[PDB]
């Protein structure tokens, strides 16, 4: 139902969703790209595109029962969390990534 | 090679310690410790990653880096010899998953 009534938005919109089209994704398998961004890593919807530094959303995944758009909405919520995680770890490894730094212990 | 330049470095060390000891004696370790690459203790210097699963494939990469860590090059990751002074060179196998092979 709410696939057809994305479709049905689409159509009268020209089809423009491309990527927003169900990325078809199991329960299972947005939890795993949870457990994944759960290190802060860079999930298939949370890949550090080159415009994105950090979580970068997949295909639209739908959500159980529903299109893409809310789903991934959420998703996209979550895809910031993940986002900042993976670059504030990077953030958190200033000071070991700063071996020839010039700002003394600071940092 | 890293071979060839330690035993230059204990050839060196040697000629300055008979040139600066006017005939001092010191000890002449076995040049099989030195010769045998077996005996070396670093890094030694896989199912295909897109068949096996990503917990098969991660298990067998742990045993590898656990071998690798511990002087035995892996099946996914191994870490080859340095060229002179340097360490492992620690060569992955491409198929494996992305965040696991990261990790």
């Amino acid at each position: 139902f709410c696939r057809l009534r994305q479709g049905e938005l689409q159509v009268l919109g020209g089809a423009l969703l491309q990527a927003p089209q169900p990325v078809l994704v199991k329960e299972s398998e947005l939890v795993k790209d949870t457990l994944n961004v759960l290190l802060g890593v860079v999930s298939a919807t949370f890949s550090l595109c080159q415009p994105a530094q950090a979580f970068t959303v997949k295909r639209g995944v739908h959500v159980s029962g529903a299109s893409p758009e809310s789903v991934s909405s959420l998703l996209s919520e979550v895809a910031e969390c993940g986002t900042h995680y993976a670059r504030l770890s990077d953030f958190s490894l200033q000071p070991v990534l700063d071996s020839s730094c010039s700002k003394g212990l600071v940092f | 090679t890293w071979q060839q330049s330690l035993e230059l470095t204990r050839k060196m060390l040697r000629d300055k310690q008979s040139k600066k000891n006017s005939g001092q004696r010191l000890p002449v370790l076995p040049a099989w410790v030195y010769e045998r690459p077996a005996l070396l203790g670093d890094f030694l210097p896989a199912v295909p990653i897109g068949s096996l699963p990503l917990a098969s494939q991660e298990a067998a990469v742990v045993e590898d880096l656990l071998y690798v860590l511990v002087g035995v090059d892996g099946r996914y990751i191994s870490a080859q010899p340095l060229t002179g002074r340097q360490g492992r060179t620690f060569l992955v196998d491409p198929n494996l998953d992305l965040s696991i092979r990261e990790l």
